[PDB]
């Protein structure tokens, strides 16, 4: 019916993809074998959206993995839910990218991206009525951030009438795993800026801060927090997929949260979120879902929305649930909260109510949010830049395979103009 | 004391920077402290 | 459970998947959730009155009588009252007691002359075508 | 599926590897019979038809005496027979005689055997050198070896793992010219040389496993145990791996400026064990201690550059963090301005494996630190000034002239390393 | 309280003599 | 329907809220787990006053615990009802304030109340319809007389329209425990005299003093002491939750009782106090409890009213009884005592009765009186204030952290300001 | 999570921490091995299999000390790098033990600190074991304490020094290294408590009935002592006592900071289940002139400040009805500008004897803190028998030997002239 592709680039996007994989498959019964295994007929209506159907009731994801080095591709396939991936989707080279946007790009990547143009042509013939593309992957290495935002170049120039939902895992200042991802960090945005109209930043540091002071989990591995970034992967998409009383797509939320062609950077959310020792004193309702919906805690990306103003927030709804309490409180928190909205527009807040919450639990509320706190998440690379470009240190790397110096001062001239833009309308 | 002590205890050793003598513990290379002291006292 | 043989005072640990406490060492009662009484009620001793003359000491300037008139009756665990297998009113909650360590093994039988603790226990290929070699 | 090479010139390649591949023999499990009692050691083995598993090394040295002790001592029927080539007139403390004369006799076999390794691995990542600067073998042979290796295998990465000499003790007298002569090929024709000195091991040996008086078996042991730590994401699964040249972008900023150090930590016997507590963040900060380091240098003389982390065995990512974060308020510890981000880190699930015999204990826990410093350029100049004290006599020479080598490239030599020190106070200063 | 289509290929596919209130 | 917010701040009044929880869930009829199990609906109409919902049928405290030293925290979860509070409400420090006024409102103390007051905050949006808070601390602590001086000033700042049940627990002549107690009093009664709309005075040694006289007691320890003060803490908000003949809420006792604006520090009192061999000869009647009443020995703190006079008395009632013998009995007792009483004011009396008396007895009755012989109370404080100040002894360490000279001269002042008033309206 | 550190400097800190660590592992259950057959945070860490390891740091510059704890029955309990040792010992010098080997080793000494104090989530104070007239009790102190002081700001800084006594003492050169001990104990130490020979000798031929008592009977009765200030944190009571609020209460100026220490009731076995052991009375033999534990009149000075910390069965009331029995009590003087003067503290642990021992078994005890003015004429004596050392110049070439200057003997003089009228200073009336 509307179709969406799921594209996985790069050791992050691998990770991610194969946890969101999980949950949609668990949210649908789907057993790792590949059949159907459920109590309700509802999750059968709509399931060509994520999956395919094979002969003898096997249902295939409708997923594309690329990764130069072949490392990871045996973790996925020996993980839980690893059975279930098509082995022709499985595309990938011979040597790894070295944390190098360059080999990752134009050297390495440039020939496999062949191989993967054919397996998404391929699969995109297959559906019904495309309804556009999701994708993940990593800024700060080599392969996710190169060839991520290179097959972001290759489908843009050939399916002009659909929308890309980037999911973009973007490094921290103190989490920073990486000691030259300030180059590919500047060179991945002037990619994403122009082909992607809806991305989606995602940090480190906000995930680790809500697993201690939330969750409260003293061991947060990696298969927790790609399970919190899951959680918002199935939420902001659940009224494609289920009955509800107003329905919304990824298009609405794109015409009701990208008012300008480069202001489209968006921040994440998801909370219906507990401790284990604190769930029976808390009473599940619409009032305390709102109430942390929009606090500077539940934030999926390391900056402080306070020291900015919102331009536009969506809010999707899941479960049997009232409609006035929906309305009054999305009412409440502009009225009381005038500060933090911009006032040459109102009606900043979209909601959509959906039918059918998730497995064990009651209702459920996706938060995205455009906001011009971004700034602050731009300024730290500028400067890292700005003060690494300076000396031309780590640069041999480089313009050893085909690239001249004058693409890096493209790269900070696009993005401070993406800075002025935000600062210009706040 | 570990000097009179039985060849087949565990605790025929003495701990890391023990000032005391041990006989035979000078003839002795390559190894560690409390091991070397008790083959020493072997 | 800690039962302290001393006081005959129980206290409570709790094994997080820790300690932390989730008890304190108190005495326990035994039938009902029980009512906080009225303040006084739950004096040691049963006093007629205290000396009529006005210097005295203040501990020993109590007269006792012969009648306890107003008992409540409150009933405490004890070591008698709590053995293995036996379900236990911690406070409102149903606790069952299912095993029991070497040296409170050693003091029932010794004292009660029980011999047996029983320790009570709580708990691929797909299929082939014909193009090609198998 | 992805393999490695490594090459071992000389008398300490050979006597390394001889305490390196029992590691990996070890905890593969794989018999010294050669025989295993899925793909994990595709990295490090090749797999026979009839079972036998067989190295990817080559152990080449111009003296037969320290082969014939691995002929017929325990891994004799490990290696293959043509991967431990030999020779019979030892370089004998000469840069001239193992470059010029006797190299040139075997080392169309060597490039024989290497090619011959190299076309049965269908996927290469890249070569890593096992030698010494003070020996005439590890000087001369790896000099030309890595000229002939750079012409024939171009993109391929190379990484050394040198036996840097000690300030005060050292073994031969001629090494100061030994030393600079076969550092002249390596500012070109290299791009990461790890160093490890001797008497930095000594010092470690001494205050850390208590052992009074250590031998070759304990240095060589933890130097066994370093290029299993850095060769561990490759060989086993993770939270996130690395790739050879991972760790090399995140290292080497400038074509000249390539020259890292090595720690590994914890290091202690197994009586250390039991009473101290092995924390995530303990074992960082014994890294970032000046006294656990195997380079005789002070850091806090030197200026840091970029610093790689691979943690192996039971780690949290979020104790990793929250111990960098502490790393960065200590002001004992400075990073230039120029490069804000310092850090990559690397995850390994596999705990260490100590041999039996050893010296080292249970570790749970362990991590390997690589950090670019420009410390060593207190090492180079002393390295220099006890050079131009022995060359302005013109003493040790005649053989040099005698064996092939024009004299005029003494001061070539010098004018390279020179504008080295130039380089390291250039990149050192701010603006 | 206080007091207490099935498949795609099937669907598009296999209609041969069923309609579509068959299947 | 009414909201009232908790909080509990320092060692004395951490232990006095647990004792206060545990017997409002008693006469509620709540379960240690917070579970409803009881007999009558009429202790459910008004349970929200107290308690909030929970999904599944649990009912949870509305009350913030805090203290400099997780210590207290630990034996408070350790308590025979430490489950029902929320974990999330479970805020501390980690440096003990050591018996410091310094270290608990100005150094170490200002990095806790950003933390403080959100969950504080949070639980008043949360509500619909707030009606004012209640503080249990103790004056001559260094968590307690700091940070409760400092949380009533941030919330007096932001709540203006609210009203402030501060249950101080005051320094005793005799039974001091700490050679710093005329520091850290003067220090509080500066805070406490401005942004406190009444605060109820609480000593210990008139609490001994009934435990054996009245009660007769042979071992009075403190977990039998502080229910004294959990029962009058219970008895003041009675018609809040329960119905009556003659409803009183706490903005009707604020109204009759403060006829100035820096006179209401009042004596609290208990009527049914009876020891334990006299339960079955005594006649439990209204002339009875008022004899009980206006005893000098069944006052809750050390001041004797045959020193001073009464500005106004106030009296609530719980069980069944009748208008006229209250009446009657409680203007008998103003003609007696027509000395003590001021001639200034009419009609220095005012009762509240309820209907649903406390379980466990046919009645009982909660005494309050705002009277002058509250100012010995403070001038012995002074007194001791002076004799230290003079030799500037442990002055070092307030000054050796922020404080200076100066404050302590301005304290020493409010508190001969608020004692000057007392023995103006005397004669 | 609120820990304390312990320092054991000096043969006589680390004797009486081997009572101290026996009474600690005998407290606790935890068995001299190191395991098992929460309050052991703060003087104890967990390892992952279950071992229990001591925060003590064992440093002396003569090994023959530290030497038979490696070897002695306690030698699983402790780290075997936290036990520090030197090469030659100060030999009652304090020019040895502070400028001329003191420095060889203070490195060490440092990074175990810091090693031991990073473990810590929380620190409350620093516990440090030493004598005055010793050459390592004072040189070795002296270059500790104004390291620590410059390294750590805050923190509390508790210290049990072992006082030369009036008439008795061992060695020679005691009347100088108890002088130059002081110019550090003024300035950087937060509260030194404070103990003689003497007076625990005394006490070991009345109460105990010892004819010929050993230093063993004398760590096990200053172990009872410092295992009962140390009590409220572990095991919790009616009202507990931080290390912060026990020093605030109890030093009312910056340079009057020395205590005496008192504990009740010590009897021995036969005596003590004739005798009744109540509250009212192990209080009253506190303030006995011939208990206390340092050997001075309490009768001449007035008291300034007093901590009674109770441990075991006691109820609230007895003590208050205690205390104003004391006060109406003609001999107990008070200074007049402090009204009250009295900190109580209990607690909910009886006592524990050691097996072997003489302390009986008894239900409650109380441990008696008292800053007094009597000390005074304690140090009067001590400084008199500086001046005839001073005088003839006699033993002074062993410190100018080693490259110290003589200038020091009269600035620490003026500073002990500084302390003692300090005293009559604050004694006065008002
Ligand atoms: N760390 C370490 N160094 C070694 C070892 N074996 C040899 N060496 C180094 O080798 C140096 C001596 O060089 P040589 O004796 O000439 O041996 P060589 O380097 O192979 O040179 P040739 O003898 O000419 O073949 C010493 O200074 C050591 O630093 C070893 O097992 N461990
Ligand atoms: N209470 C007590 N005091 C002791 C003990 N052992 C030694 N002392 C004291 O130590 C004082 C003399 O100091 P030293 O014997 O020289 O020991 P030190 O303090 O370590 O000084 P040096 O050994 O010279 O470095 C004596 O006056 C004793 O009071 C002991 O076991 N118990
Ligand atoms: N939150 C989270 N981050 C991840 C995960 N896997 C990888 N990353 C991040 O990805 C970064 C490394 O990217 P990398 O694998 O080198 O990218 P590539 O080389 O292009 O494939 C690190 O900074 C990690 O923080 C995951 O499962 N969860
Ligand atoms: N009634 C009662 N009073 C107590 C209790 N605990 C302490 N106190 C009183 O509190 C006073 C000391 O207060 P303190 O604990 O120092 O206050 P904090 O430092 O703020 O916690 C003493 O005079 C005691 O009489 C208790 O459990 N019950
Ligand atoms: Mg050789
Ligand atoms: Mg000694």
């Amino acid at each position: 019916m509307r179709e969406i592709v799921h594209l996985q680039a790069g050791q992050c996007g691998n990770q991610i993809g194969a946890k969101f994989w999980e949950v949609i498959s668990d949210e649908h019964g789907i057993d790792p074998t590949g059949t159907y295994h459920g109590d309700s007929d509802l999750q059968l209506e709509r399931i060509n959206v994520y999956y395919n159907e094979a002969t003898g009731g096997k249902y295939v994801p409708r997923a594309v993995l690329v990764d130069l080095e072949p490392g990871t591709m045996d973790s996925v396939r020996s993980g839980p839910f690893g059975q279930i991936f098509r082995p022709d989707n499985f595309v990938f080279g011979q040597s790894g990218a070295g944390n190098n946007w360059a080999k990752g790009h134009y050297t390495e990547g440039a020939e496999l991206v062949d191989s993967v143009l054919d397996v998404v042509r391929k699969e995109a013939e297959s559906c019904d009525c495309l309804q556009g593309f999701q994708l993940t992957h990593s800024l700060g290495g080599g392969t996710g951030s190169g060839m991520g935002t290179l097959l972001i170049s290759k489908i843009r120039e050939e399916y002009p009438d659909r929308i890309m939902n980037t999911f973009s895992v973007v490094p921290s200042p103190k989490v920073s795993d990486t000691v030259v991802e300030p180059y590919n960090a500047t060179l991945s945005v002037h990619q994403l800026v122009e082909n992607t109209d809806e991305t989606y930043c995602i940090d480190n540091e906000a995930l680790y801060d809500i697993c201690f002071r939330t969750l409260k989990l003293t061991t947060p591995t990696y298969g927790d927090l790609n399970h919190l970034v899951s959680a918002t992967m199935s939420g902001v998409t659940t009224c494609l997929r289920f009955p509800g009383q107003l329905n919304a797509d990824l298009r609405k939320l794109a015409v009701n949260m990208v008012p300008f062609p480069r202001l489209h950077f968006f921040m994440p959310g998801f909370a219906p979120l507990t401790s284990r020792g604190s769930q029976q004193y808390r009473a599940l309702t619409v009032p305390e879902l709102t109430q942390q919906m929009f606090d500077a805690k539940n934030m999926m990306a390391a900056c402080d929305p306070r020291h900015g103003r919102y331009l536009t927030v969506a809010a999707v709804f899941r479960g049997r649930m009232s409609m006035k309490e929906v309305d009054e409180q999305m009412l409440n928190v502009q009225n009381k909260n005038s500060s933090y909205f911009v006032e040459w527009i109102p009606n900043n807040v979209k909601t959509a109510v959906c039918d059918i919450p998730p497995r064990g639990l009651k209702m459920s509320a996706t938060f995205i949010g455009n906001s011009t706190a971004i700034q602050e998440l731009f300024k730290r690379i500028s400067e890292q830049f700005t003060a690494m470009f300076r000396r031309k240190a780590f640069l041999h790397w480089y313009t050893g395979e085909g690239m001249d110096e004058m693409e890096f001062t493209e790269a900070e001239s696009n993005m401070n103009d993406l800075v002025s833009e935000y600062q210009q309308y706040q | 004391s570990p000097y009179s002590m039985d060849d087949r205890d565990p605790r025929k050793f003495f701990m890391s920077g023990f000032t005391g003598y041990v006989p035979c513990a000078r003839f002795l290379f390559g190894s560690s402290f409390p091991v070397l002291t008790n083959q020493a006292l072997q | 459970l800690h039962y302290f043989l001393c006081d005959d005072t129980i206290e409570i640990k709790e094994l997080l998947p820790a300690l932390k406490m989730f008890l304190r060492r108190s005495k326990l009662p035994k039938n009902c959730p029980p009512r906080v009484y009225q303040p006084g009620q739950i004096t040691d001793r049963a006093v007629l009155n205290s000396y009529g003359d006005f210097i005295k000491n203040q501990a020993d300037g109590y007269l006792f009588d012969r009648y306890k008139l107003g008992k409540v009756d409150q009933e405490f665990y004890k070591d008698s009252d709590l053995s293995l297998g036996v379900t236990i009113n911690v406070w409102g909650r149903k606790v069952l007691l299912y095993d029991c360590d070497e040296f409170t093994k050693s003091y029932y039988k010794s004292k009660y002359g029980i011999e047996n603790f029983t320790s009570v226990s709580c708990k691929k290929f797909p299929p082939y075508n014909g193009f090609g070699s198998e | 599926m992805r393999e490695c090479i490594s090459i071992h010139v000389g008398q300490a390649g050979v006597q390394i590897g001889n305490a390196c591949w029992e590691l990996y023999c070890l905890e593969h499990g794989i018999q010294p019979d050669g025989q295993m009692p899925d793909d994990s050691f595709n990295t490090f083995f090749s797999e026979t038809g009839a079972g036998k598993h067989v190295p990817r090394a080559v152990f080449v040295d111009l003296e037969p005496t320290v082969i014939d002790e691995v002929r017929t001592g325990t891994y004799r029927q490990l290696f293959h027979p043509e991967q431990l080539i030999t020779g019979k007139e030892d370089a004998a403390n000469n840069y001239a005689r193992g470059h010029y004369t006797i190299g040139k006799e075997i080392i169309d076999l060597v490039l024989d055997r290497i090619r011959k390794l190299a076309d049965q691995c269908t996927g290469l990542q890249g070569f890593l050198v096992f030698h010494s600067f003070g020996g005439g073998t590890g000087s001369g042979f790896t000099s030309l070896l890595m000229e002939r290796l750079s012409v024939d295998y171009g993109k391929k990465s190379k990484l050394e793992f040198s036996i840097y000499p000690a300030p005060q003790v050292s073994t031969a007298v001629v090494e100061p010219y030994n030393s600079i002569l076969t550092t002249h090929t390596t500012l070109e024709h290299s791009d990461c040389a790890f160093m490890v000195d001797n008497e930095a091991i000594y010092d470690i040996c001494r205050r850390n496993l208590d052992i009074e008086r250590p031998t070759y078996t304990n240095l060589n042991r933890l130097i066994g145990q370093i290029v299993s730590s850095i060769t561990a994401s490759l060989r086993f699964d993770g939270a996130l791996n690395v790739d050879l040249t991972e760790f090399q972008t995140n290292l080497v900023p400038y074509p000249r400026i390539h020259f890292p150090l090595a720690t590994y930590a914890p290091v202690i016997s197994a009586e250390k064990a039991y009473h101290e507590q092995l924390s995530v963040a303990e074992i960082t900060n014994a890294c970032f201690e000046p006294a656990n380091q195997m380079v005789k240098c002070d850091p806090r003389h030197g200026k840091y550059m970029a610093c790689c982390l691979l943690y192996r065995g039971d780690v949290v990512p979020k104790d990793v963090n929250a111990a960098i974060a502490t790393i960065k308020t200590k002001r004992t510890i400075q990073f230039v301005d120029w490069c804000p981000t310092g850090f990559k880190v690397g995850i390994n699930y596999q705990p260490p494996t100590v041999v039996p015999g050893g010296d080292l204990a249970k570790v749970q826990r362990a991590v390997c630190m690589l950090s670019n410093t420009t410390a060593i350029a207190e090492a180079w100049a002393r390295l220099d000034h006890k050079f131009d004290l022995m060359y302005a006599k013109r003493a040790f020479v005649h053989w040099y002239v005698g064996e092939g080598m024009e004299e005029g490239e003494f001061s070539e030599a010098r004018e390279d390393m020179a504008a080295l020190e130039k380089d390291y106070e250039e990149v050192g200063v701010d603006s | 309280e206080f007091g207490q289509g099935h498949t795609f290929g099937h669907l598009t596919h296999d209609a041969l003599g069923l309609s579509t209130f068959q299947k």
